[PDB]
Order: structure tokens, then C-alpha cells, then sequence
């Protein structure tokens, strides 16, 4: 009795356990493809050198 | 549920020719162990909460 | 090929840093190398202090770098061969061939460096290894795919030891062997390499089944701090790739923990205690993980253990009990005596010294020996200081014994046969058993005590004790 | 962003320094680009000290690191019971995703003074040198300290297999669910001393918190505090739970590595100043809740391993002052044969007989006695017969007494069965027994009992007492036995 | 072959004679030779011996010729046996040089060359 338990249960929480490891693969690449776009949008978009100088002056200011 | 003859072990004990004490001994503690043993190992298996794994799955 | 570029900016002792452009950083543990007209000096990353700059750990001399030297990033961690190409031939820590036998062959180039297997990859065994040793057979009888550890401070007999296991089981073995010599005397590796060809384990014109690195101590502490990592790799391969009993040789595997401590201090790490690295038990443990047994293949280790000052308690050797199934420990305090090999066998343990491994009756016998030899050591206090006649009649009845039995542990190598004159006594674990047990049982309290010095089989007791008697 | 984001400026030693992420909290977890987590320990003025996971292979300079905005975090409830998983909480056995009750913070305040209760529940180890001599209770810290390969997992580990006892059964405030926290150990060890449970059917109530060496060391740091609070739930809750730390000399090992690769103050044998605030900050999480709190109740059992007998080390100095107790183990005393090795000379319990059975106390209160003699009358037996009578009488019960404790691995005995060997040892019906025969002795005397006098045994085990009736039916019991023997 | 093994038994009789009892045949025969041994082995400083003269010496101390000799009296032994045999053996001392092992024949004439200065004074 306790083997076949066991045995059912066992294959069961196979699909679980790929289930969840899929998961987190995915949302590996799926975080980390954020890398790759955002080192994109700043390298590129001259545009995103403007922003730079930006949100950054707004330090020295806030901290005195 | 099971029958068990019930047994007195001095009796037992008192029975076993001593070219046969070695048997009797493991005859003794296989009793002993066995019973330890259904003590820990439960009738049935805890169920299976199929709706929760029916509730997380992917083949239908 | 598109190649990263560097540039040395600072050199002090085995460690070097690199200055390389922005975005062209190199993670850490990768391997970089800088074109000398001798030769090339590998270095490997260690840390990034920030600016662009690099700090890595000199894989050779440092001698002759200069202020600004180009330096090639290799792209990835230190490649050594693995295959069956690495057989019979003698590799560095670099995974260069260093005995002129031209380039080794391999088919793959695998990373020193990688990750523990899995918790769930991890098997656990209860079969039992022979080797041929009293001592150790009877008392802590070492696993098949199981670490075994070889405890000693210098001069007791570690070497020897992890010599004759050779002697006994390499060829023994259908499988593949690897040596790791890692900071120890270079001309130890030499007789070895002399032996391996006359003993027909390596042919140098035909096939061979064990694989040699050695990383000295002749080496900075660049080299010894990774050569143990350069042949674990070459036997993980024959475990996971080739699927097949290994068996591993590390000797030493202290100085792997030393060389790290000799630099931790310039890469600006605070002392620990005892002057030893913060970074001892994750390192040692990085190691040991990975020597280990999996649902691939099995691999049997062999590491032997400095005993620094013959203290236990020091970092080093203490750490490195708990990643050992089989300690085979041995005392200085039993060298001395003339008894060898100086085992001590209460301190030495093992994981088969179970009745449900070993047999109920090799437990019992052993158990027995264990409890005679204590009480003898117990008693040191009274047969100098009263005698022996104050002991009672029980006792000296043990006493005697125990005299005996300590004696009959002692055993004759073939590998050191030129040190006691005697010929090599390979001893089985059926008939060893059977010889204590008589003994135990009082079944030669007639025979002398010098019978039982230097003596392989029991018969040979009976035999030796006659042939004084004339 | 630079709030809530932050740019790797140095990496090395599994620890990384970034700049920003000027509104993180202390102790708060963070995300790299490549997908290591780790915590900020030091949170400097310009920058940010955070210990890694990971390799720090995987962590290079100037790459981006974001918020978690979330507190070292593990998931608890009875989800956890009869798996295995890391420091964090997650699975390992491969036994597919956890199902928990709720979550708890890894740093939880011990309950206050007020919220408790002395410690009145029995916790039986069922090693009778143990529950005959060093009684541990329901909520106390009873310490296992010894020298290496002494005995110190046997003792817990025949605890927590003497559990299925209770565990099995109905009652709720009488089972004890039992977390194992390895620290510092190789995973071939785990996989064993998981199977092993297994094989004794005891991982149905038991929670593995496994945390390998090859782990980093902020995992070996966290372990602890992690099954801590698991094992709290049932406290809080209104139940019983055992947890024992395996061993917390590793996990100062470890913290002493962060915070000397963070540069803090180095103290005695290199230990920073908070590593005392460490382990009393763990072990007061353990207690026993009052009658208003749920009665729940979490028991400590800490295992800390000396270098040659030196309980005079730092580290242990610390433990040995926090705990309620200690089960010092030696060496030597494992040579001659006595297994386990407690040396019952300093073994203490400072709670005692308040959490031991009734039924035991009654034939144990003397056996300490004997014992006490027995340890100052032990050279006498070197000599020769010249001692006089008096003294010799000890030598008889010692020898005996010493042979009875001795107990074999795996083999845990209820009070009903300890009970009949303890009386039948102090009364001395045993002197007249051979010292060889004295291991049957036990075994062929409880087969008798059980098929003879099991009125007797269900008695005891039932009412955990003797009365008058009971004591004169026990000891005619004996001397029958002990004559037809 | 085995003096190294028999000074370390020595050592182990000389300790055990500390507590002041009474010693048979076997523990005093074994601590009157290695007694003597341990001072043939004293050898004076800017005083190198040669291997023709280290043999004979340590021949006659492993086997038992000294034993019924004084321990003072080791002292001048080495220098006279040594001036006996460049005089009258000196063939043997010649044999050991150059073969540097020693035959069948070397030790017969070297076991009488040491028995018969024995006999001498
Ligand atoms: N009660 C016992 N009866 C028989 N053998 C025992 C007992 N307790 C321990 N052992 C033996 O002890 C060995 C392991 O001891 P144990 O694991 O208890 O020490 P430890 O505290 O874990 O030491 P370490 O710190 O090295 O793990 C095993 O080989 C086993 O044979
Ligand atoms: N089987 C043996 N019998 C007697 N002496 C031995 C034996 N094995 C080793 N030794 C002694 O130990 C010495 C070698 O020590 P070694 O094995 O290098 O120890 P360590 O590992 O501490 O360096 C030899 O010179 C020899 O005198
Ligand atoms: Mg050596
Ligand atoms: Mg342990």
C-alpha cells in the first residue's frame, strides 16, 4: 500500500517540480533579457545620455 | 484486525531444548522487531489531495 | 578571433593586476596569459577592485613582468585535456604535458573550476573495500567510492601508506587512476613514475590506466592552490562522461589550504585565527564536494593530511575530518615504538564499522581488540609505577595480550622493503578476522610477543615463534 | 534610478560593494543582473556592503543590482514535514514545490518574560543514560557538546527516532515534530543521515534544513535562524517541537568569514564582537509558551564540537553559558566500550527531575548517587583484593550500573522498559550476575515481562507512576526472574 | 641493522629501570650493551673517521664483545682496537675500503681479529 502511494505521488510532483523549474528558467531569461534591452537604451538612444545628466544633478542638491 | 495467539514468553523460554536456543533467540527478536515494526508502519497510506494536483497540472 | 586586451598595471609577489578597458572586464576565475620568451605565465582573476582594474594570482614565476605588458585574456577558467589521451603522461597545473612526450591529444577541454553535484545526484554505498591491512580491514575498513583520509604529522608514515594502497589496489583495479602530487618533495614523483613503469601500470609504448598531475612545491602558491582542482577534473570526467570506477590519489591535499593562506593576505584579506584565511571551510569545501561518488560513476578518494605541529586541533586537519568517511590517523607517539604503520586504532574511525556492513562477528572482534587495547593504555599508570605482579589476574592475563595484538597490527609493506628488510605481506580481510579472534580467545598466550612483530598472516606467527625457538 | 537600483563598483571574496540603492533597508535582500541574490550586512554613507549566495563568478563590475524590498524571508507550516530543503526554504529532494501556511521572518524577537512557563513536559530521548540522568524538558536547551566522532548526532538522532512513540497516535500535545538543522556538512552526509530516518520510518514528522559546506556562507549563516522560525509555527500554534542545530560551531565559522571579509573589528580567535548577540538571539527563541500563549513549547538542542576537551574555547564558552545544560561526550569513554559516551560526572541539566518522568525519578533520584561514589572509589579497582568490603560494594554496583547505561545505536526504549532495569540496578539484584552477561541480561528480562508481568509494563507507561502496590509487584517479579536466571 | 631499533629498546629498559626494582637476565643484559653502545657513538669533534674504522667498531658493539668491558674503558678501547688492527689486521681494514660490503671470508678473519684482541690485556 505505502509503495504504490509512493510511486503515484512520486510521479505526480515530477510534473510539479518541471512545472516550477520551467518556470523559474523562464523568468531567468525573461529578467535577465531586461539586461541586455536596458544596456541597449543607453548605449544607443543618444537620447539616453540626456537622462543622464538629469535624475544625476538631483543629487548634489537633495543631500545638502 | 488480526488474531494473535497470545504467549507467554517465560514459558517459552522454559520449552527450547540448548541446541535450539540459537532459533528460539531469533524466533524472539524477529516477534519483537515485527511488532515495532506495525507499531510505526499505519494501515493505510495518508490520502492524496487530488484536487489540488488536479488543481496544479498541465496533461488534462 | 576577436581577443580581449590588458594591460599589467601592478606586481607584487604571485599576484598581479591587470588594468583592461571598460566593458571588457572578465568575470572571476577566468584565466588570462601573458607572452614570455621563455614560456607563458597563466594568471587567473581573483577580484575586481573596481576601475577597470583586476587582481589576479600569478599561475608561475613572476619574475621578468613588466610595468605594462600586454596580457591576453583567455575568455574562460583554466582548460586542462580530460579523456582516455591522458593517460599515462605527466601534466602541470596549466594542463601542459611535462614529460616530453610532445602534445596530449584530447578531444575536450574542461574547466578546473565548476559546481558541486546535487544534493539529489548524491548516492550513498555500504559496500566494503580490501586492501590488504590489518590494521585497517579489522578496525576502519575503508569504502568502495568512499574519501579516505590519512591523518600524520611529518615523518610517520603517510606516504608509505598511500603507496602501498597503490601497490594493492591500482592494479587491481579495472578501472582508471589519478595521482595529484600537490605540494610535496619532486623527487617522490619521480620514484613514482619509475615504479608505475616497472610495476606495468603506465607503458609508454602501449596502454596504461592512471593519469599523472603534479604541482610541487617548488611552485608558488599560485600553482599549488589549483593543481588539486587541475586532476580532480581529469578524474570527474572518467565519472560522469565515461561512467566508471576512479580512484583518486591527493597527496598532500594541506597544501592546498596553505598555499591559499600564503596570498590571502595580499589580496587584502583580514588574518583568521591562527593566521589561516577567513575563507578555509568554504574552500575546503568547494573541494571535497566534488570528490565525491554520484548515480554516474564511483570514485574512491584517497586523500592524504598534514598534521601541522602533530596538533589536531588545527584548523586545517580538524576542518577536514567531517568531508571523510574513513580516517585512518596516525601517531607520532606509535612511530617511535617501531611499530608501523603507526595507526592509531581508537582515534582511527570508519563508516562500514557497522555489524550490518562488516558482518556481526568482524564487529565483535574488532570491538574486542579496541576495548584491550584501552584498558592497557589505562593501566600505563600502574606498570611503571607498581609493576606488573600488582596487576591482578585478569589483568595481566589482558595485558599480555594487549601487548601482542599491538604488535601483530604492525605489518611489512613491499614499498618500504628497503627500510625493514623484510618482504612485503599483503594480509586478506577473511583470515585476518580469523587471526585476532584466536588471539582473543587465548588461543596463543604460549607464544612470545617478538612472534608477533612484523608479521603479515597468522600462520606465519606460529611459524616465525618456531623458527626462534631453534 | 540610483534609489532603487545600484551599480556593482567592487566584487571578490563572495562579497560585492555597490554604489545607490540609497532607500534599502538593513539586512534586506537584492537581485543581480545575472540572478544571485544577496543581503546587504553594511550600509555605509557612499556605499553598500552585500554578501553573495553565489560564486561570485557570476558578479562583475558595474552590473546593475535592484531591490527586493523583502527581509530575509522562509516559508513555515506543517508543509515542511518530511522533506528537505535549504537555507532559503526551497526543495532539494526533488519532491516537487512546497506547500506552506505562511511566512516568517528569518530574525524573530524570543518571547518575553511574561509568555512562558517552566519547562513540565518530558522530552524522552529514550536513551536511558539521558532521561535517567540528564532529563530534558519541553522548551529547555539542553546542549550536546563533545570532541569530534564522540556520539553527539547518536544522542539526538535516537531522539528523534524514539518519537514515533507519540507521533503516530491521536494526541496532539504529546507528539513532537522533530528539525534537523545541518550546518557545515558534505551532502554525502545529508543523503545518509536523511536515508537513515527513512529506513526507521521517522522522516513523516521530521524537517531537514540542509546547508552544505560548498553552500555559501551567509546560507550557513541563515540555516539556523531559518528552521528557527519553521520549527516556532508549532510553538506558536499550541504544540511541541524539537529542533536541533548540527552544529552551530560550524555556522560561527562561517558568520566570522563575512564579517572579517567585510572588514569589521576582529575580536578573540578572530570572532567579531555580535557573535555572542549571534546564538543567544537563536537559542532564547526556544521556550515554553504559557497556558495563554497556546502552551506550545520549542525544544534546542545545539551541538557544539571542542578541540581536545577545550570547553575553556571561545565559542563554546558563549553556548555553554546561554544553554540550560550540556551532554558532554569524550573519546575515551567511547574506547572502553561505554556507548553512549556521557560522562555523567559533568552531563548537567539545570531543570532536572521538573521535566522527567515520575515513574523513572522514583528509581533515579539514587542511581545518581551511586554513580557520584562510584567516580571516587574508581582507582580502588586497580588494586588488589586487599580493599575492604565497604569500598568494594560500590566497585560491584559501578561496574554494573556503568554496563546497564550502555545502550546500542538506533535502539531507543520507553520508559516501560527503562523502568525494570533501572530498579532491578539500584536495589542490586544484578551483583550476583556475571559483568559479562549483564547485555542479555536486558534483553531475555523484558521478553519476560512482556508475556508474564505485561500488566505491569501498561501500567506504568499509562498512570508514569509507582505506587506501593506496584513497587512490591515489580520487585517480585524481578527476584523471580534473577533466581530462575 | 637493527641497532637504531635496539638504542630505541634501550631507552624503553633505561626508563622502566628508574623505579628503583630489580632487573633479570634479559632487561640488564639488553641495558649493559646499550649502555655502551650509546658511548662508542660519542665521537670527538674535527675527528671525521673514516668507513675502515667505523665498521669494526659498531661490529663489535651490536654483537656483545663490550659488555664485559667497563664503561670507562670504551673510551681508550676505540683508539687501541683501531691501532691494533693498522698494525697487525690491517689486510681486513683493506678489504672493507675497497669492497665496502663484507663476504663470507671478511667475516670469519674479522670475527677472530675481534675475539682475539678481547683476549689481549
Ligand atoms: N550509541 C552508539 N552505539 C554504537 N555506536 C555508536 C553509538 N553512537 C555513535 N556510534 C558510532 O559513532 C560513529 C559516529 O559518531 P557520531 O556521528 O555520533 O559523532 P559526531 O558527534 O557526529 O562526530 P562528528 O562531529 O565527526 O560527526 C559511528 O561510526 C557509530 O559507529
Ligand atoms: N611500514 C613501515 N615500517 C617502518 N617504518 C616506516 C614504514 N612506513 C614508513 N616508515 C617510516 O616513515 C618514513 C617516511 O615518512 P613519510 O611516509 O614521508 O611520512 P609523512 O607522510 O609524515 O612525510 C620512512 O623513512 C620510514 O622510516
Ligand atoms: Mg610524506
Ligand atoms: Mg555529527
Amino acid at each position: 500500500l505505502h509503495r504504490v502511494y509512493r510511486e503515484v505521488k512520486n510521479r505526480l510532483d515530477y510534473h510539479i517540480s518541471v512545472q516550477n523549474m520551467m518556470r523559474q528558467k523562464e523568468q531567468e531569461h525573461m529578467i535577465n533579457w531586461v539586461e541586455k534591452r536596458v544596456v541597449q537604451s543607453i548605449s544607443a538612444q543618444q537620447e539616453k545620455e540626456t537622462i543622464a545628466k538629469c535624475i544625476a544633478d538631483l543629487k548634489l542638491l537633495s543631500k545638502k | 484486525k488480526l488474531a494473535l495467539k497470545t504467549i507467554d514468553w517465560v514459558a517459552f523460554g522454559e520449552i527450547i531444548p540448548r541446541n535450539q536456543k540459537a532459533v528460539a533467540n531469533s524466533l524472539k527478536s524477529w516477534n519483537e522487531t515485527l511488532t515495532s515494526r506495525l507499531a510505526t508502519l499505519p494501515e493505510k497510506p495518508p490520502a492524496i489531495d487530488w484536487a489540488y494536483y488536479k488543481a496544479n497540472v498541465a496533461k488534462a | 578571433s576577436t581577443p580581449i586586451t590588458g594591460k599589467v598595471t601592478a606586481v607584487i609577489g604571485a599576484i598581479v593586476d591587470v588594468h583592461f578597458e571598460q566593458s571588457e572586464l572578465p568575470a572571476i576565475l577566468n584565466a588570462l596569459e601573458i607572452k614570455t620568451p621563455q614560456g607563458k605565465l597563466v594568471l587567473e582573476v581573483a577580484q575586481h577592485l573596481g576601475e577597470n582594474t583586476v587582481r589576479t594570482i600569478a599561475m608561475d614565476g613572476t619574475e621578468g613582468l613588466v610595468r605594462g605588458e600586454k596580457v591576453l585574456d583567455t575568455g574562460g577558467p583554466i582548460s586542462v585535456p580530460v579523456g582516455r589521451e591522458t593517460l599515462g603522461r605527466i601534466i602541470n597545473v596549466i594542463g601542459e604535458p611535462i614529460d616530453e612526450r610532445g602534445p596530449i591529444k584530447s578531444k575536450l577541454r574542461k574547466p578546473i573550476h565548476a559546481d558541486p553535484p546535487s544534493f539529489a545526484e548524491q548516492s550513498t554505498s555500504a559496500e566494503i573495500l580490501e586492501t590488504g591491512i590489518k590494521v585497517v580491514d579489522l578496525l576502519a575498513p575503508y569504502a568502495r567510492g568512499g574519501k579516505i583520509g590519512l591523518f600524520g604529522g611529518a615523518g610517520v608514515g603517510k606516504t608509505v601508506f598511500i603507496q602501498e594502497l597503490i601497490n594493492n589496489i591500482a592494479k587491481a583495479h579495472g578501472g582508471f587512476s589519478v595521482f595529484t602530487g600537490v605540494g610535496e618533495r619532486t623527487r617522490e614523483g619521480n620514484d613514482l613514475y619509475r615504479e608505475m613503469k616497472e610495476t606495468g601500470v603506465i607503458n609508454l609504448e602501449g596502454e596504461s590506466k592512471v593519469a599523472l598531475v603534479f604541482g610541487q612545491m617548488n611552485e608558488p602558491p599560485g600553482a599549488r592552490a589549483r593543481v588539486a582542482l587541475t586532476g580532480l577534473t581529469i578524474a570527474e570526467y572518467f565519472r560522469d562522461e565515461e561512467g566508471q570506477d576512479v580512484l583518486l590519489f591527493i597527496d598532500n591535499i594541506f597544501r592546498f589550504t596553505q598555499a591559499g593562506s600564503e596570498v590571502s593576505a595580499l589580496l587584502g584579506r583580514i588574518p583568521s585565527a591562527v593566521g589561516y584565511q577567513p575563507t578555509l571551510a568554504t574552500d575546503m569545501g568547494l573541494l571535497q564536494e566534488r570528490i565525491t561518488t554520484t548515480k554516474k560513476g564511483s570514485v574512491t578518494s584517497v586523500q592524504a593530511v598534514y598534521v601541522p605541529a602533530d596538533d589536531l586541533t588545527d584548523p586545517a586537519p580538524a576542518t577536514t575530518f567531517a568531508h571523510l568517511d574513513a580516517t585512518t590517523v596516525l601517531s607520532r607517539g606509535i612511530s617511535e615504538l617501531g611499530i608501523y604503520p603507526a595507526v592509531d586504532p581508537l582515534d582511527s574511525k570508519s563508516r562500514l564499522l557497522d555489524a550490518a556492513v562488516v558482518g556481526q562477528e568482524h564487529y565483535d572482534v574488532a570491538s574486542k581488540v579496541q576495548e584491550t587495547l584501552q584498558t592497557y593504555k589505562s593501566l600505563q599508570d600502574i606498570i611503571a609505577i607498581l609493576g606488573m605482579d600488582e596487576l591482578s589476574e585478569q589483568d595481566k592475563l589482558t595485558v599480555e595480550r594487549a601487548r601482542k595484538i599491538q604488535r601483530f597490527l604492525s605489518q611489512p609493506f613491499a614499498v618500504a622493503e628497503v627500510f625493514t628488510g623484510i618482504p612485503g605481506k599483503l594480509v586478506r580481510l577473511k583470515d585476518t578476522v580469523a587471526s585476532f579472534k584466536a588471539v582473543l580467545e587465548g588461543k596463543y598466550d604460549n607464544i612470545p610477543e617478538h612472534a608477533f612483530y612484523m608479521v603479515g598472516g597468522i600462520e606465519d606467527v606460529v611459524a616465525k615463534a618456531e623458527k626462534l625457538a631453534a | 534610478n540610483l534609489n532603487e537600483t545600484g551599480r556593482v563598483l567592487a566584487v571578490g571574496d563572495g562579497i560585492a560593494r555597490v554604489f545607490g540603492l540609497n532607500n534599502i533597508q538593513a539586512e534586506e535582500l537584492v537581485e543581480f543582473s545575472s540572478g544571485v541574490k544577496g543581503m546587504a550586512l553594511n550600509l555605509e554613507p557612499g556605499q553598500v556592503g552585500i554578501v553573495l549566495f553565489g560564486s561570485d563568478r557570476l558578479v562583475k563590475e558595474g552590473e546593475l543590482v535592484k531591490r527586493t524590498g523583502n527581509i530575509v524571508d522562509v516559508p513555515v507550516g506543517p508543509g515542511l514535514l518530511g522533506r528537505v530543503v535549504d537555507a532559503l526554504g526551497n526543495p532539494i529532494d526533488g519532491k516537487g514545490p512546497i506547500d506552506a501556511a505562511g511566512r516568517s521572518r528569518a530574525q524573530v524577537k524570543a518571547p518575553g518574560i511574561l509568555p512562558r512557563r517552566s519547562v513540565h513536559e518530558p522530552v524522552q530521548t529514550g536513551l536511558k543514560a539521558v532521561d535517567a540522568l540528564v532529563p530534558i524538558g519541553r522548551g529547555q536547551r539542553e546542549l550536546i557538546i563533545g570532541d569530534r566522532q564522540t556520539g553527539k548526532t547518536a544522542v539526538a538522532l535516537d531522539t528523534i527516532l524514539n518519537q514515533k512513540r507519540w507521533n503516530n497516535g491521536s494526541d496532539e500535545s504529546k507528539k513532537l515534530y522533530c528539525v534537523y538543522v545541518a550546518v557545515g556538512q558534505k551532502r554525502s552526509t545529508v543523503a545518509q543521515l536523511v536515508q537513515t530516518l527513512e529506513q526507521h520510518d521517522a522522516m513523516k514528522y521530521s524537517i531537514i534544513v540542509a546547508a552544505t559546506a560548498s553552500e555559501a556562507a551567509p546560507l550557513q549563516y541563515l540555516a539556523p535562524f531559518t528552521a528557527a522560525s519553521i520549527g516556532e509555527w508549532f510553538r506558536d500554534n499550541g504544540k511541541h517541537a524539537l529542533i536541533v542545530y548540527d552544529d552551530l560551531s560550524k555556522q560561527a565559522v562561517a558568520y566570522r568569514q563575512l564579517s572579517l571579509l567585510l572588514r569589521r573589528p576582529p575580536g578573540r580567535e578572530a570572532y567579531p564582537g555580535d557573535v555572542f548577540y549571534l546564538h543567544s538571539r537563536l537559542l532564547e527563541r526556544a521556550a515554553k509558551l504559557s497556558e495563554k500563549e497556546g502552551s506550545g513549547s520549542l525544544t534546542a538542542l545545539p551541538v557544539i564540537e571542542t578541540q581536545g576537551g577545550d570547553v575553556s574555547a571561545y565559542i563554546p564558552t558563549n553556548v555553554i553559558s546561554i544553554t540550560d545544560g550540556q551532554i558532554f561526550l569524550e573519546a575515551e569513554l567511547f574506547y572502553k566500550g561505554i556507548r553512549p559516551a556521557i560522562n555523567v560526572g559533568l552531563s548537567v541539566s539545570r531543570v532536572g527531575s521538573a521535566a522527567q518522568v515520575k515513574a523513572l525519578k522514583q528509581v533515579a533520584g539514587s542511581l545518581k548517587l551511586f554513580l557520584a561514589q562510584y567516580r571516587e572509589v574508581a582507582a580502588f579497582a586497580q588494586f588488589g583484593s586487599d580493599l575492604d568490603a565497604s569500598t568494594k560494594q560500590t566497585l560491584v554496583r559501578g561496574e554494573r550500573l556503568t554496563q546497564l547505561l550502555k545502550q546500542n545505536q538506533y535502539s531507543p526504549l520507553a520508559t516501560e522498559e527503562q523502568v525494570p532495569l533501572i530498579y532491578a540496578g539500584v536495589n542490586g539484584h544484578l551483583d550476583g550476575i556475571e559483568l559479562s552477561r549483564i547485555g542479555e541480561f536486558e534483553s531475555s528480562f523484558l521478553s519476560y515481562l512482556k508475556s508474564n508481568h505485561n500488566e505491569l509494563l501498561t501500567e506504568i507507561r499509562e498512570k508514569g507512576e509507582l505506587s506501593k502496590e506496584l513497587l512490591a509487584s515489580l520487585k517480585s517479579a524481578t527476584e523471580s526472574f534473577v533466581a530462575t536466571f
